[PDB]
């Protein structure tokens, strides 16, 4: 009936969603909020403690002259202040980042073709499995050869593990099922029977290290964790010489010549190496993300899934602290995946794209991104108008110009069932933004949206490129909130429309299905919902090792 | 050649290793069928598994190099590259981990020798690695309770030896006969057990091990006191940091 | 003039080509051949027309495993492949009679293109010639096929892989020996990074062809770093004449009275007595039935020793043809031959400290590889300056086929086009030949 | 009278040290050992929740068959399993990592510069303070200008401050003390005198970036981290537009023209940004270890000290975990900083050197190099022959060559006071060690050994470098575990000889001799004894936000 | 002369050498130039600015037509002053890194 964002605003103010007038200033500051009535009194504690004055309300200018706003996580009835959705505060943030960073896929095909070929020796399910006893012990940080190990605390690591997976069924079938991602119970059909044609007979390792190493450390520890356990486990299980010429065939497959990062290592001014927020590309950001095998019956849920994803990822952790710092960037980023406003947009688009092509039977051109982005972006931009209360409640403008050119490039992909139209439509939807409330973002919000329109379709060395082959490390992306997580959804969109199982790596897609993962990738924003409670439980932390 | 510096009998004993025309002592006499068990990379009576074709069947290129160089035999037949390894006591085993390696690179072709503190590996064509292997077993370089063939789990060349003079070993490859004081090997270097022991014969008595090993030690002869290897190892340092700097 | 040193060149059969060579005539600085293999090399791109036609058609682009669902393009670019290299050399070039080349190979499913030497002559480094040779592909296909401004993406992704998201080429269709600027150790390392394996395959696996196109991309990168000059410069020079460039037959003739029952121990023995009977090394002090040699010449019993190094890998890797033990031979040749001599190993320790973190990363759990996967930008082998990386050359050349990462596994493309030019398949033959033409010029 | 490791020898056996024979098989086990056992029992628990095997004493070669030893720490009286000191295992190594992680030094030169010459204003101890009060509002990750900003909550970020120094006394007298590190207060007269005259005028800051933080995140966080909320109490503080040119300056200054980083970014194959073990010199290691201000009378224990602080960041956690990983180093390392070892031997040449050239008399040349060094090594290679639990104890080449080398170096520098020579000696010892035993250390362990000699007074582009400027980025150095700590011991040498105040950099110093760092750089292995005995208390925890 | 090298606010104590550059800069610059060359004739440029406390160094071309990129010419340079620099004053094969790190920095290191 309604739009779909109207429970949220009808919860967070006294007035109706389309009432123009207000009250302020008499809302006693900070002192309207339980949240920062807390942070108010564990600043007085803290400074005490440690004899350093923190946090004050009275430094600077005064918080809540204004209502400060309740937010729903969208998808959910979960209503929470904004400081619950801080990844700092919020546990459910922390793990999705650390149970990424902890991954690696390792393909077994060159080290049992070393096995067979330079060794002499077998490989059957039944060694394939003995193995895998073994590195289930190793990788955790246990020993298996020599005299006088000392090791992990196994309750400290009891996160890290390995499974296998295989396009293969009988081959499948022959190990243990406790360490084998299940493609065909963890997929629909149409999607298994696609997901088991990309892997073939090939058998590949998901491997994840310990929470508590990943952030005593970082993500450029995880291959090489996960290189040395593995060769452990290959020299205990195969009867190798611990320490021939063979073992070093061993490393470099594992290190190099099989091994998938989930990020790339990144240039020397933000110099990260592997498995960082900045090397993740949106196509796998959008195959991590599983929302695509348990709601693909909804392209929407699907694509708007994965812009919470990215969302939080690209804009809270990796722009708003790995990249800044400080206070940071919740706000940017929640604008899409709370009040369930993208949701209504973006379901506006996807109907009007349904009733007026089909989805996926648009022309992939220009004409289709006219129509459809301008189309939605209206629609967007008239909700602000017609609703003052979501005007209000999306203050910045940096946050409306996401939203609305999220759902209008989201739309267009679902017309065209190809993600450079949607990128288009993405840019388009800025530059009328623009003109029709004469801003768009903050400062420089638009760097890339102003040099966007030409480099969607060019071909040269370091502006042409698929959008789910772009990222966080695309030149005219490497900076700015607002973008990155929703580009994430645009990638998603089309291929969701189109029910493909993946939308760029189905290795990625098949090592997230994972029930032994901390963080539920199918149902992201419930994640978020649950830290912003506080009953969400992370891996990784010390309470074992440390005093009542 | 001179080898190796030094006036003590442990500077003999090394130039006596690393001498081709020093012919070693045999102590031991172990069949052809029992090296190929201890080694345990195929059965007696399991024909070499190949890693490429015989050389005779392959086009090798236009190099006048190849023509010099005569292939050993298990190159010409395309055998795998596989190894044995040893761990040496401290307490006086005959050969030590830069002795052998250094041995190894003066005495045998095609070797792929590496030394670690607690094994030392050798690495070479199946069917040449089982002819070198009878002599490391055999000769001297070798002591049933001192020395250890040992592919993995090589923990002991640094411990106590139990109270029949053994070294530790984690897989008890070697065991010790009180009743005939000689040592049997009940596994192989891997460290499965062996459908039949074999027989490594006796423990060196203390005053051989003295007159034969090449490591020093105090309560035998002591570096320190061999001034003039002492003076060449010195030398060397002096000299590649004169040389790193200028010439 | 610099130096008096002359030498003797031979050729890989070990005939005298041409006596008393100033030392000079075959520095980098001066050697045109050597100008022209380091200037060639910059300038050379292998492109896979193959690879990129499979890439669009299955929509397979930007690295491992990576697929588009929905982005397929049927072009038939092989089939169309002299219009499309014709169309790209016209781009590729800067004028119609420069030096570019553009040259068809297997039926037109590789091509070897050669950028023209002007784009260089006003570019800080190398990295036009992929670039240039990628767009100019890119823009040939999507021209000859009328690709719409809605697909092209695509086949620049095909060509070129997912740079920029990722800093290489990651899935790319085009190869070239060396790497991108960014991944140098250091400055001055970009041709120190060349897997030895490329080396081996533009060499065709022949041994001393491979140990000599090593040792100039070694030496030369000596110069670039600066570590060959000054003080230090003739020492360099002398290591590049006697371990690569088999100056006065020294290395050929070690092999040859080693090869048929050698050792690494025998070929020490010998070189210690050549180098007594050249009077590079005398007795300085006689110590217990041990003499102690000296040498007022430093930098020639390091060239001597380095000779005797390279003959020992080809002795021992030779007789096993298998190269897994160079790292073996690196360190125990130079740990034997200081303790037969009391004179300092090749590269005052530093080859035998290389050879020993190259045991140890082609023999373990850590790192590292099979020793064709190495080169002298390579954490593991940089420490050397120019002496151990030209032997693990040697030796990969002459596996008979005991590694799974060979130059067939790793370097298929490279071996295809970069074997095509005769200054990188025989680079000892050329550049004997021009240290002969600059002969009286030194 | 008796070697310093005596009593800890006779607490690991039965036997007297000087035994030659024991009895093995006949422990249990696996069974003989409080902390295995704890394991297996954990890892029935943690297999038996998750649904994967995971740790199984069973699994491979079966760990006991010899004593499974407790280790003494160094300098006290406590003795755990090596378990115990295992990095995972430890929140205080833990915690000692991440204080260094976590902080930069930033000067307020430069700023105060731009304040008085671009904006006009007047800096003064005065408003020095009203900005530090606001920064450490602010750094935490609380709000100082905008309307509707969430916040970290103030007890997470604990540990989080900013506070400064400056060489004049009497303008750190008029800054308010909560926020001065006090460098009379913190060092000896002489050593005082030293750091205030090499500061001079100069006003810099020293910002710690919460813990939670750092570890969500990496090392390269930190210098943004804290230059957007200088940022933004500049802007507070002294009333700029939030938001003008000049507010580039101070960013520019906070980010790069005045920011000390404890770490410089490394390169490709080992890519990481700032702040990572790896670009940590050796020198900087030894001014963040603050033994020096405290036990400025015994040169031994200032330089052991530093070699525990390089010997378990450097091989445990560095090479042991972000360069390799899995049960990884410990032992290796623990060899340095256990059962008065290295005390014995060092002690030994410090006493020899005083005894015959007293302290940083010797000439400083190849003379006194192979003097010291042949005697300091031959001292300790005759310990393990004397005493066969000694031995058996440091049982791995590796571990004794380390051990051996950092004594003969130490002992050298001790008598040249001059790094360099010390770093000779260290090479040499090597040599001695390899000729007299017939081994030195594992597969590769002496590639920087061998190089090492030609290496210490090279002049060329990549090989020569003052030990002090060395750290495990230099070539040689970049790979192997048994040096990096100890080098760091060499660099401390001459100058704990010599009583210098700091090795390399004056700032990084001060910088640590701050009481309300988490972990106690003072003791560093009082340290590492309070966390193996699980009673070392970290930051960064989640318990806050968390289900109970 | 303050053992002020390898970065910001870095120095070693004990490590001073008091060696007067300035005064002796065009023996240095000339020293140097004799090792930045490839033959006598050529391209390459050495000259001092500000009475000997500066120099201008143009690196032969020759240098760089067989190099794969520019890093040579500090690299070139930086070495022909560190040897010409020792050479000068005969410092000490002991003391010679300190130039190294006066001239370079913290390289390789950083
Ligand atoms: C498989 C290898 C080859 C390789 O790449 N790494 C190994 C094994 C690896 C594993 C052993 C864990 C396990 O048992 O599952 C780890 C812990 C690294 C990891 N993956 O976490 C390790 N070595 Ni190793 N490794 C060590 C050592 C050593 C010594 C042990 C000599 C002895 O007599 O016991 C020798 C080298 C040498 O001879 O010098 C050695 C070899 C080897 N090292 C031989 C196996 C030897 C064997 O078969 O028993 N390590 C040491 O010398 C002390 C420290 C110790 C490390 C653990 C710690 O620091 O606590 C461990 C460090
Ligand atoms: C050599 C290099 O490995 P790669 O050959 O690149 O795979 C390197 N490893 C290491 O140096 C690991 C060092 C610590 C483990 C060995 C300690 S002795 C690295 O991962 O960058
Ligand atoms: O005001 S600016 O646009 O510079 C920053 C927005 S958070
Ligand atoms: O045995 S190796 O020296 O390769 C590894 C020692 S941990
Ligand atoms: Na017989
Ligand atoms: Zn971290």
């Amino acid at each position: 009936a309604d739009k779909l964002f109207i429970n949220a605003l009808k919860k967070k103010f006294e007035e109706s969603p389309e009432e123009k007038k207000t009250t302020f200033y008499t809302l006693g500051g900070w002192k309207q909020s339980e949240r920062k009535t807390e942070f108010v009194n564990a600043g007085k504690e803290v400074a005490a403690k440690r004899g350093i004055p923190q946090y004050n309300p009275d430094i600077g200018t005064p918080l809540g002259q204004r209502v400060l706003m309740p937010y729903q996580v969208s998808t959910t009835d979960t209503y929470v202040e904004g400081d619950d959705l801080h990844f700092v505060n919020n546990a459910a943030m922390q793990q999705m980042w650390d149970d990424i960073r902890r991954t690696v896929i390792v393909g077994l095909n060159h080290a049992h073709a070393v096995i067979e070929k330079r060794l002499g020796k077998e490989v059957t399910p039944e060694t394939i499995t003995h193995y895998l006893e073994t590195v289930n012990h190793a990788m955790p940080g246990a020993a298996v050869v020599q005299e006088h190990m000392v090791e992990t605390h196994p309750a400290l690591v009891a996160d890290s593990y390995v499974k296998v997976f295989t396009g293969n069924d009988e081959i499948a079938d022959e190990i243990d099922p406790a360490f084998v991602i299940d493609i065909n119970k963890q997929f629909p059909e149409d999607q298994a029977e696609t997901l088991k044609a990309e892997v073939g007979d090939g058998i590949w390792q998901v491997v994840r290290i310990p929470t508590i190493v990943s952030r005593t450390c970082d993500g450029a520890t995880t291959s090489r964790w996960s290189a040395m356990q593995i060769g452990m486990s290959m020299i205990s299980a195969y009867k190798q010489a611990a320490g021939e010429a063979a073992t070093g065939d061993f490393a470099y497959a594992a290190k190099h010549a099989e091994v998938i990062h989930m990020g790339t290592y990144l240039p020397v001014r933000r110099a990260r190496g592997e498995n960082e927020p900045g090397g993740v590309p949106f196509g796998y950001l959008a195959d991590i993300c599983q929302s695509s095998r348990v709601n693909y019956e909804d392209p929407v849920r699907v694509s708007l899934d994965v812009v919470a994803t990215g969302a939080m990822l690209y804009d809270q952790i990796w722009l708003g602290s790995y990249m800044s710092g400080g206070v940071g960037f919740t706000q940017y980023a929640t604008a899409a995946y709370t009040d369930n406003i993208l949701d209504d947009f973006t379901y506006f688009g996807k109907e009007y794209v349904e009733d007026k092509y089909g989805l996926c039977e648009a022309p992939n051109n220009m004409d289709t991104v006219l129509d459809v982005a301008t189309e939605v972006t209206f629609y967007g931009l008239e909700q602000y108008e017609e609703y003052p209360a979501l005007l209000e409640d999306q203050f910045g403008g940096s946050q409306r110009a996401a939203v609305v050119a999220a759902a209008a490039g989201c739309s267009t992909a679902f017309a065209t069932g190809n993600a450079q139209t949607g990128l288009s439509g993405w840019y388009l939807s800025m530059y009328l933004h623009k003109e029709q409330h004469s801003r768009l973002g903050f400062y420089g919000y638009d760097l890339q949206d102003q040099c966007g329109a030409s480099n969607v379709f060019s071909i040269r060395g370091d502006e042409g490129l698929p959008l789910e082959l772009r990222g966080p490390n695309y030149p005219n992306y490497a900076m700015n909130v607002g973008h990155q997580g929703e580009y994430a959804g645009i990638s998603q969109a089309p291929h969701a429309a189109r029910g493909d199982a993946f939308v760029f790596n189905p290795l990625v897609k098949i090592a997230f299905a994972d029930d032994n993962l901390v963080f539920d990738f199918t149902n992201v924003r419930g994640e978020f919902a649950k830290g912003a409670l506080r009953e969400f439980e992370p891996a990784g932390e010390r309470a074992l090792i440390t005093p009542a | 050649a001179q080898y190796y510096p030094g006036t003590t009998k442990v500077a003999q004993n090394r130039r006596n290793f690393c001498n081709p025309e020093y012919e070693l002592e045999k102590l031991r006499e172990i069949s052809d069928e029992d090296v190929v068990k201890i080694l345990g990379h195929r059965a007696p009576g399991e024909e070499y598994p190949s890693v490429h074709p015989p050389l005779e069947e392959m086009d090798e290129p236009e190099d006048a190099i190849r023509e010099m160089v005569e292939p050993i035999d298990g190159a010409k037949a395309g055998d795998r590259v596989r190894y044995i390894q040893f761990t040496d006591s401290m307490y006086f085993a005959p050969a030590q981990p830069y002795v052998r390696s250094r041995a190894y690179l003066c005495r045998y072709r095609g070797a792929d020798a590496g030394t670690l503190s607690g094994r030392q590996i050798i690495e070479t064509r199946e069917r040449d690695l089982e002819k070198i292997s009878k002599e490391l077993l055999e000769t001297e370089f070798f002591d049933p309770a001192r020395s250890g063939v040992r592919g993995k789990s090589v923990h002991g060349h640094s411990l106590r030896l139990d109270e029949d003079g053994m070294m530790f070993d984690m897989l008890r490859r070697q065991i010790y006969n009180k009743d005939t004081g000689r040592v049997e090997m009940v596994k192989n270097q891997i460290g499965d057990e062996l459908d039949e022991p074999v027989d490594l014969g006796e423990p060196l008595d203390e005053e051989t091990l003295m007159e034969k090993t090449t490591i020093y030690r105090v309560d035998g002869e002591a570096y320190r006191d061999d001034v003039e290897a002492v003076e060449i190892m010195q030398r060397i340092h002096v000299l590649r940091s004169q040389g790193g700097f200028n010439l | 003039a610099k130096f008096e040193d002359k030498v003797d060149l031979y050729d890989d059969r070990g005939n005298l080509v041409e006596e008393q060579v100033p030392l000079e005539a075959l520095s980098p600085l001066r050697n045109p051949a050597i100008k022209s293999i380091v200037q060639g090399i910059k300038r050379t791109v292998a492109v896979n027309l193959e690879g990129i036609e499979n890439a669009l058609k299955t929509a397979k682009v930007g690295g491992p495993a990576c697929k588009i669902m929905g982005r397929e393009l049927d072009l038939d670019i092989v089939g169309n492949a002299e219009s499309i290299a014709a169309a790209a050399k016209e781009m590729i070039q800067v004028t119609e009679d420069d030096d570019t080349n553009v040259e068809l190979l297997g039926g037109g499913k590789r091509a070897l293109v050669q950028v023209p030497s002007a784009r260089f002559d006003v570019a800080a480094e190398y990295s036009a010639a992929p670039l240039v040779t990628a767009t100019a592909f890119v823009q040939a296909i999507i021209n000859e096929f009328d690709v719409s401004m809605y697909d092209a993406n695509m086949v620049k992704a095909a060509v070129l892989g997912r740079y920029p998201q990722s800093v290489e080429y990651m899935g790319a269709n085009i190869a070239t020996m060396l790497d991108i600027p960014q991944k140098l150790e250091g400055p001055g390392y970009a041709l120190r990074n060349i897997m030895v394996n490329h080396v081996v395959a533009a060499t065709l696996k022949n041994t001393l062809q491979a140990a000599a196109l090593s040792t100039i991309l070694e030496q030369t990168a000596m110069f670039e770093m600066g570590d060959a000059v000054g003080a230090f410069e003739r020492m360099h020079l002398l290591g590049l004449a006697y371990q690569g460039m088999n100056a006065d037959n020294l290395v050929f003739d070690l092999v040859k009275a080693n090869g048929k029952e050698g050792t690494v121990g025998s070929v020490i023995a010998d070189l210690v007595e050549r180098a007594l009977e050249d009077g590079v090394i005398k007795v300085e002090k006689e110590l217990t039935d041990y003499k102690v040699y000296g040498t007022d010449d430093l930098a020639m019993w390091n060239a001597y020793a380095a000779a005797g190094l390279m003959a020992a890998t080809m002795v021992n890797q030779g007789a096993a043809r298998a190269a897994q033990g160079v790292s073996s031979t690196l360190l125990y040749y130079n740990d034997l031959i200081e303790f037969e001599t009391g004179l300092p190993s090749v590269d005052f320790g530093k080859v035998e400290g290389t050879a020993v973190g190259f045991s140890f990363f082609s023999h373990s759990i850590y790192g590292g590889g099979g020793p064709g996967i190495f080169n002298g930008n390579h954490i593991v082998t940089r420490h050397s300056k120019g002496f151990a990386i030209p032997c693990v050359a040697a030796a990969m050349a002459l596996d008979a086929g005991t590694q799974m990462f060979s130059p067939e596994a790793t370097s298929g493309l490279i071996k295809e086009v970069f074997s095509q030019v005769d200054e990188f398949r025989e680079p000892l033959k050329y550049v004997v030949e021009a240290a002969a033409e600059i002969k009286n010029e030194i």
